[PDB]
């Protein structure tokens, strides 16, 4: 419907499902991954201690920690160890947001079936590579 | 004193084949410090006792690593030069590092 | 609309975003600060054991510690290390309140589409400058 559809965001999924651990032991992530566009809609998540948008002060500087609540009629997918597959990502501003939570209200009722995911900024990190 | 022809006679043996990138001053030890693999460059004959490359040489670094010297290495696994770039350059992530032109003096 | 314009209030932002760590390793605040003049609508926070105007009794005497929530339609910023920019600054009754957080309510309808901060009241300290 129209408010489930106000926002317009780019996913990123892994389609490959094929990562593995190296001869070595480090992990290395699905190879193939591919952009997709989406719609939904995307709010604050009010509850509890959750920090959005907060600035959090530490003796190494300062940080920014935020988190939303997404509802969408697409299905996107958390880590998965029993069926081995990870997680998706969603753009938000130019940074990216790892799907954590879902919630299926699927197949419940005609006009209103959709989903509900808890979406958390990504922490800066430097990056490195283990690829065999 | 070495004349012209004397210099160019010499400079055609060198034969550098390959170029290698490091984040610690080769100079002292160039086995250590490596953070680049091994990759082809090519020299012109001498003249004027001074040979330079024949082309640019497309260098690719590891994310999160960093470089400040080169080395320059024979065909038989023998560094015969050493020097510093124009900057220490980190490269956040993996990217390519492009040498315009490189050229050995005896002038 | 009216209700929220019932308040006018100066905020301090530091249009430059060049700060930078010394060569000694201090910090350097950036330098060009901008005064601008804004409208909104300040209200006490009540939430928890969120502290309004209370006194708080120490050993090395008495402090006073508040903080309150905004609402208007122009985008102040927090700190945020990936973006590298400092937060802002919001003067009420003479004394300074920092954006601690933000929730984006924006793009959502037509007409109440607006933003949501949690300022809390400086605390008092002496000054030092590092500038190179």
């Amino acid at each position: 419907m129209r408010l489930l559809n106000r926002h317009s965001f780019v996913v990123k999924r892994k389609v490959s499902e094929d990562g593995y651990y190296n001869d070595d032991g480090d992990w290395v992530a699905s190879q193939d991954i591919v952009e997709v566009n989406c719609k939904g809609n995307i709010q604050p998540y009010i509850k509890g201690s959750v920090k959005n948008g907060t600035q959090i002060a530490l003796p190494e500087g300062i940080r920014l920690t935020d988190t939303r609540i997404l509802y969408t009629t697409y299905k996107l997918r958390t880590s998965d160890d029993v069926e081995w597959n990870e997680s998706d990502i969603v753009m938000i501003d130019g940074h990216e947001y790892e799907v954590f939570m879902t919630m299926d209200w699927s197949q419940q009722l005609a006009h209103t079936s959709h989903y509900e995911y808890i979406i958390i900024r990504r922490d800066k990190m430097n990056a490195v590579r283990n690829s065999r | 004193t070495l004349t012209i022809d004397g210099k160019n006679k010499i400079l055609a043996t060198l034969t550098p084949t390959t170029i290698i990138l490091h984040n610690v001053d080769p100079t002292a030890d160039p086995t250590a410090n490596k953070v680049t693999q091994p990759v082809a460059i090519y020299f012109s004959e001498p003249d004027n006792g001074l040979i330079a490359s024949e082309d640019t040489v497309n260098i690719t670094v590891p994310a999160s690593a960093t470089v400040s010297h080169y080395s320059l290495w024979d065909a038989n696994d023998k560094c015969v030069a050493t020097g510093a770039l124009s900057k220490p350059q980190f490269f956040a992530e993996e990217g390519i590092y492009v040498i315009s032109s490189v050229s050995v003096d005896l002038n």
